């Protein structure tokens, strides 16, 4: 069996081996810098460590059996996968992270942090497969945040168990006081330097010794490096969380300034803001075309005919005609959203454009009294005399009827351009929408 | 030592560019160093005489024997002539700074004795500094390194200017004088620049300035350190926000078309398929659409790297060498690359047929409706049949299926007859092997 | 009755519940916490708390006959707007933030009615007209809730730990300097915003828990400061994003005046452009502003903005109702420097202008005459562009008009008008024969 | 009967000339107003530049009422509708409340208190119309916008130094520790240590440093949390300008760079050859180093037809004059002529057009230096140079000859040529509306035609 890495069950995988790496990060420099905490509960490092040693040689395992695309397909060669492995430095550190050095010296598994690649993967592909990835950018910071902060803790501490406890002013306290000698305010007072160091706030004890200036010299210049990179990675996060909105407020604010500008009445003025907050509060402030430009044509069409074809398919013109220009006909459809009582087209106005009703309801208004004859629904269709253009018409180069919208009916139009470079390739089905079109014109 | 440089596919102008940085940055950095501290004592001077002479020999020997030796362009042509060269660096700007700078005033040495002010004219020469960064980053595969390591040296460098000019005002107040100097106790550099530090990033914890003096002192050092941080700040969210760009395009792209199908009410295995394509578009172009990236550049630059990419897949078919090479160069400009997931059709038996197939990093198999006839591999072409018949014309002959992560390379009809308007004599010998080989 | 959720009436719903939302959020953490506010004030506790509940269920009758949207059409069936309330998860927090649990710790449940406040502040940020101002004071407001609860936090820890007993908690409150109400709430406050905003002047924890709640608050500091500076670093951005694409465009405009060698009266005279462009505001293009709007909307902006300035002239008011809508579409402004030649003698004219906003004058060749002046809502490119018999010219200038001042023109191109020229035959019968009535008004 | 210009020199001079006393009004003003020994020590100073800034005040609403306006294009320069205009604005209500007549009501209480002078600061009006046009008018604008943001940061550091001080003498000068010491002390009694510690004070609470004294009483406390939260906001919009500042001082050099990395990206993709990848890369650099790396339609599409026409004009007539076949042609064949060249820059050793092909295209040579070449290599036969031509007997489709429309020769770039693309469409669609022309053009062709 060979493990797919664009699978679930990789990433269960993923999951199962970025719990004991965390592990190895965390409690290995805790362990090694306390020297209580690992001198205490060492039944349960000993369990810990046999756990985290069996996943990491099933990590082994399940990494010479992970496949790879090699020309589009994956490869279930094993031998090619081992050999594909065998090349990889990653081989090198995910051996060098299981070699015996070897309970009184955690120092020596500190090879066990070599297989940092997993960590980072699953947290790559965690983003990538998370419905909430700006939470997820905040969880990941949060994460590197409080490793640095573990990690400056354990340090802290070794440097003054190495110095002397209590010696200094600057150092951690006497040990065999046994208020500061206990391992609960050995971690937390350790932990409260770092935060109050890192974080460049410094109201720790000031160094008294050389060795002590020049390591709280470093950890302040490590602290403003990477609480600038914090800060940085919080406002990038928040500016392209908003810059959607704040390309909407652009627009709306620019199409307000042209209005009042070139002085546009007050009632078409609201028309226009009124829109704008329907599109706003209904989300479909996008354009159709341009969030579907870099999809292929097969997978425009698959969500064209997933979302267009159940309103295609009962129409008195594109009934049985062709399955492939069905699909480019709902390729070719084209969205515009209308407001309450906006006429589509008067009597007078030249046809060019099919529409298709979708989630809207029109109405064949008259020219003086407004009397609705009947209410189209969604489904229903209209502009089909207009593009088809058929001679021996009355052909007064008019539409012969108004549409009018009550609500915010969503159109999806059709051009006869369109049309046209639809039924190019099959001219058959353009001889009988004529004929059909002919029918329904002398059927009216 | 070449009679010309070439200071493009140079590493030893690299190297030689890393040397007067060197000197330039042992100037910077130690010109207030020995300027400021006692660090230039009796049994120290020739060490430092050494170190200064090798640093104004680096000077003199890239004002002589280097820089008059650069290839540069004058009018589209490149120039190889050495007087050219020597001519154009002579009446160059970093000339007036070189020449500005190399001025020995260390022969002042006899009036005032050995002060490195007189060799505060040494760290004029910043245009070699700038064009070893300009250079390094154009080098660097990854910019972000070393913009990164290039904002930690600019902070580690005024900070260091910093702790000069606080033991500067801590020898003017006297040392120890106040509470506020530098008391004398330790070691010297590292404790001015420990308040150096703790002044300059706006933390505090210092003792409090007592005099006036000392108090205006304290006080634009903190301004400066509020911009110096705020600078640093916006210097690591450029570097986050130019790291993270595309990375960003994408992913808003991605979940905006998500949006999208869940505005629309699509199903999961339609939403799987999006959602497979996004990610092996990534893994393998680490780019959304390469057509949006070619309509940028030149049409010559488009038509060679069409070319190079193209031609040999065109010319290792065996049917493409009676065809001109204008409609081939315009064909290959007006190719279209799209991507086919696994077990999609891309011929459907029975359909109509309006596209030429050039296959390129895939796999597809011919279905004529389960059995494979012949494995399509990389290179070879399908669809041929339908591109050279007029109007509906012939059918597919077998269901085409996608085995692997296909990436076809499309030629539609329309396009082809788009480029065969301009081309009557080629659209006349095209027909003439159409007719011959059909 | 129902409340139309896009009204006026459901914005001022949404101001009066607003406030006591944010009432219950305030003073219920400080009158949980603090134990003098809830004692002291209890008449004014429990009449605002009467009106918090009666606003409350209020709240829950408006959103019960409030609308929705199915096919663009209000709902107005009661039952129907029942039962979408009564799917959706905004009545299940409703009827939790009503249950009568009656210590204020027990009126913890009024705080879910958060959707409202949140509902408030994205209604007064789309619909204000200084969208940054309120969101400044909305991120004040925020970061001040922040403080406020902090501050509540650490009144609490210190009451549950003990007062005065260590340095750290609030001191002895039998004291009566540390034991008002005002010196409670004032302190409590300036400890959480010394160490929300990451400055301590605060004394150092002595326990264990006080030095875990000093590093979780630090921690915590941090990241409001780095949400607080991406905010305020995102609105500055967007503040002036206009401003910064406009001054790029200027920066790249001299960069290429610089490259190509452009003297330096057309240099001075694109410099003085561009700052006319700046100072009266039209620093945005009209042919940008009017791309994201539905072509519905454009054509009825073209109506209102245009057909008034067209029908200024009295010759060309013989024209066809949907021609001039069409034409109308289909005019395109630019605007003309003082001293621009629209056009000289020997050129061929491509273009009809209407002038809109302007003053030109007809001069002679290389001669300041003025014949005379045509002015607002006139017109010119008539004789030049239907072909007509000229002076042994045809299509040709005879005369020369420059600008006065700063005039903005109608551009109307010859190909671009005949494209459409071409659909109505008979009505542009009636227009070429109107073209001739004006070359024979003119001169034959 | 003069009108000044709101676009002129004399106007940016005037708007200089009133954001100095503006300035002095708001800094000073608080200064004198909450220190008492510069209102009591420096009197005459004080006269004399209250005068001046009063003087200058009464000068700006003359010439507010005599800035022109615009309508209908030109600018209005009669005197009575100037002064309806500038009396039917909120400006004129400001300007008369900021001269305001105080001075009987300062000489009551004693030329001892600048607080009824607290109106002169109402004409912020003009330093923003000066920080403006500056920011527009000047060739360093980001170190305008820093300059701009390091005043304004000034003038809330130093009026809540002027606070602070105030608050102190309010409760009192040594009362507590947070408040100002005891000014009978003659170290903190001198009125440079008093501006200077308070000036530090407000620096150390307004950029969140804090080691100032802690607070005592509950005025205190409030008053330090206001300018805590108010500094804050300070580092806040100090932060975002100068990461703005950062984002768009290399704007164009990080868009360059995406479009670097966007295209080794799909050059390690693809897999071209490392000569290629190597000329495009040098290509690129080229094109950045010279400044020409964004396409003349991109920069000049905000301009206007007119202005784009005299640009195009003004660059590409003085090559296209010395061509010396178009020298008998008109304004309006030249104008369009020079309206549809776009540039296209070539590296070495790049071919414009290979023997053999059907020309659609014609090339004119600006900072170029090119060479017709043979079909085996290198062989230069003519070297064309800067302003000659070529490509101009293969887009004219002149049949019955010997060539027809087939360029006769491979023509090579020697060094980074510029050339002028001028296409065959596009000189049949510059040549559809002149006749004339258009069998002007078919003569000279002809002759040219009959020497090749
Ligand atoms: N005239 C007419 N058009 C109708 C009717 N019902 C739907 N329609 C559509 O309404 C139209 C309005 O525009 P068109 O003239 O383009 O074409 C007409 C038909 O396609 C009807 O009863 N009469
Ligand atoms: N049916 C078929 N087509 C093949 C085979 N080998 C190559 N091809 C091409 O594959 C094709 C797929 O599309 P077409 O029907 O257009 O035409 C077919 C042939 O040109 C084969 O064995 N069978
Ligand atoms: N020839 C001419 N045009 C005039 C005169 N007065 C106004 N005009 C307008 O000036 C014009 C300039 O452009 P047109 O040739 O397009 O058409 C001409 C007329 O519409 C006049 O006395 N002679
Ligand atoms: N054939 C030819 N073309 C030349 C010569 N000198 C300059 N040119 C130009 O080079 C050309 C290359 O392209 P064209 O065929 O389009 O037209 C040719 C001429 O305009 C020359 O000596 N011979
Ligand atoms: C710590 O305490 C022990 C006993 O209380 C003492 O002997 C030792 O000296 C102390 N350590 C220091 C550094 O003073
Ligand atoms: C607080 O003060 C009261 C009287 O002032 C005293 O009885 C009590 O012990 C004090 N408590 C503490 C913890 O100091
Ligand atoms: C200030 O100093 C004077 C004299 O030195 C003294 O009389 C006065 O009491 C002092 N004020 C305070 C508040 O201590």
């Amino acid at each position: 069996i060979v493990v797919d890495p664009s699978s679930n069950l990789y990433y269960r995988w993923l999951t199962a081996i970025a719990l004991p790496v965390f592990y190895n990060w965390y409690l290995l420099i805790c362990r090694a810098c306390f020297d209580e905490l690992q001198s205490e509960y060492l039944m349960l490092w000993l369990v810990l460590d046999y756990s985290a040693d069996v996943l990491y040689v099933l990590d082994v395992l399940v990494r010479a059996r992970t496949g790879f695309l090699e020309q589009g397909l994956m490869v279930s060669d094993t031998n090619r996968l081992w050999q594909h492995y065998k090349t990889t430095t990653q081989f090198k550190l995910d051996v060098l992270s299981l070699v015996p050095t070897d309970t009184n010296y955690p120092e020596v598994r500190f090879n066990r942090l070599l297989k940092f690649s997993r960590l980072f993967e699953f947290f790559d592909r965690t983003e990538t497969r998370t419905n909430y990835p700006n939470m997820f950018r905040i969880g990941n910071l949060v994460l590197y945040i409080l490793i640095i902060i573990h990690w400056n803790a354990c340090i802290y501490f070794a440097i003054s168990k190495f110095i002397g406890f209590g010696t200094d002013s600057w150092v951690y306290p006497n040990i065999s006081i046994p208020e500061h000698g206990r391992l609960s305010r050995k971690y937390i007072y350790s932990l409260y330097w770092s935060t109050l160091t890192l974080t460049t706030i410094g109201e720790t004890p000031p160094p008294v010794k050389d060795e002590e200036y020049l390591f709280v010299v470093v950890d302040f210049l490590v602290g403003v490096l990477i609480f600038a990179t914090i800060v940085g990675n919080v406002g990038s996060m928040i500016s392209n969380m908003n810059a959607s909105r704040a390309e909407f407020q652009a627009k709306i604010d620019s199409i307000k300034q042209y209005m009042q500008f070139r002085k546009v009445t007050k009632d078409l003025e609201t028309r226009v803001i009124r829109w704008f907050d329907y599109l706003w509060a209904n989300k479909k402030t996008v354009d159709e075309k341009e969030v579907l430009k870099s999809l292929p044509d097969k997978l425009k069409a698959e969500i064209a005919i997933n979302v267009h074809l159940d309103t295609l398919k009962k129409v008195r013109i594109f009934q049985d005609c062709e399955a492939g220009l069905l699909v480019e006909l709902v390729l070719k459809l084209r969205p515009t959203v209308f407001s309450p009582g906006d006429y589509i087209c008067k009597k007078g106005d030249i046809g060019k454009e099919m529409y298709i009703i979708n989630e809207g309801k029109l109405a064949v208004v008259a020219d003086d009294g407004v009397t609705q004859f009947v209410v189209l629904s969604d489904g229903s269709y209209f502009g089909e005399i207009s593009i088809l253009n058929i001679k021996g018409s009355k052909s007064g180069n008019r539409r012969t009827a108004n549409i009018r919208s009550i609500g915010y009916s969503d159109l999806f139009c059709l051009s006869k351009d369109d049309l046209m470079e639809a039924l190019t390739e099959y001219p058959e089905a353009k001889k009988a929408l004529e004929e059909k079109g002919r029918q329904i014109l002398m059927k009216d | 030592l070449p009679n010309s440089i070439d200071s493009y596919t140079d590493r030893l102008y690299l190297l030689w560019l890393l040397l007067v940085t060197l000197a330039y940055n042992w100037n910077c950095c130690f010109i207030p160093l020995r300027l400021v501290f006692p660090y230039q004592t009796a049994d120290n001077i020739h060490y430092w005489l050494i170190a200064d002479i090798i640093c104004d020999i680096i000077y003199l020997y890239d004002m002589l024997f280097i820089q008059p030796r650069l290839q540069f362009v004058r009018g589209g042509d490149i120039i190889v002539d050495s007087n050219e060269l020597r001519k154009h660096y002579r009446t160059s700007t970093k000339f007036q700074l070189d020449v500005a700078s190399i001025i020995p005033f260390d022969i002042c040495y006899l009036f005032f004795g050995f002060n490195p002010m007189f060799r505060a004219n040494r760290m004029l020469k910043y245009t070699s500094f700038f064009e070893f960064n300009h250079h390094l980053e154009s080098i660097m595969d990854k910019a972000y390194i070393y913009r990164v390591i290039r904002t930690t040296g600019y902070l580690l460098f005024i900070l260091h200017i910093n702790a000069c000019v606080y033991y500067w005002a801590s020898n003017y107040e006297g040392i120890g004088t106040t509470r506020w100097v530098y008391d004398g106790e330790g070691n010297e550099y590292l404790r001015c620049y420990y308040w150096a530090v703790r002044t300059l990033i706006t933390i505090g914890g210092l003792p409090e300035p007592q005099t006036l003096f000392e108090i205006v002192f304290q006080l634009l050092n903190f301004f400066s350190g509020v911009f110096v941080f705020s600078s640093l700040i916006g210097q690591m969210r450029d570097v986050i926000g130019a790291a993270t760009a595309n990375q960003n395009y994408f992913r808003a792209c991605m979940d905006d078309t998500i949006a999208y199908m869940n505005n629309y009410s699509i199903p999961k295995l339609v939403q799987k398929r999006v959602r497979t394509w996004y990610e092996y578009t990534w893994d393998s172009q680490r780019m959304l659409d390469e057509s949006d990236l070619l309509k940028t550049l030149p049409t010559t630059v488009q038509l060679a790297l069409a070319i190079d990419v193209n031609f040999s897949i065109i010319s290792k078919v065996d049917l493409f060498k009676g065809c001109d090479t204008q409609m081939i160069y315009d064909m290959l400009l007006r190719l279209k690359s799209v991507l086919y997931l696994p077990g999609d059709f891309v011929c459907k038996k029975g359909e109509i047929g309006k596209e030429m197939y050039i296959i390129k990093h895939g796999e597809v198999q011919v279905l004529g409706g389960t059995k494979v006839l012949v494995t399509l591999k990389a290179g070879s072409v399908f669809g041929e049949i339908s591109l050279l018949a007029a109007g509906g014309g012939n059918r597919r002959t077998a269901n085409v299926v996608a085995h692997g992560f296909a990436n076809l390379l499309t030629l539609d009809k329309k396009t082809l007859q788009e480029i065969l308007v301009h081309y009557p004599d080629s659209e006349r010998i095209l027909m003439k092997k159409a007719r011959v080989l059909l």
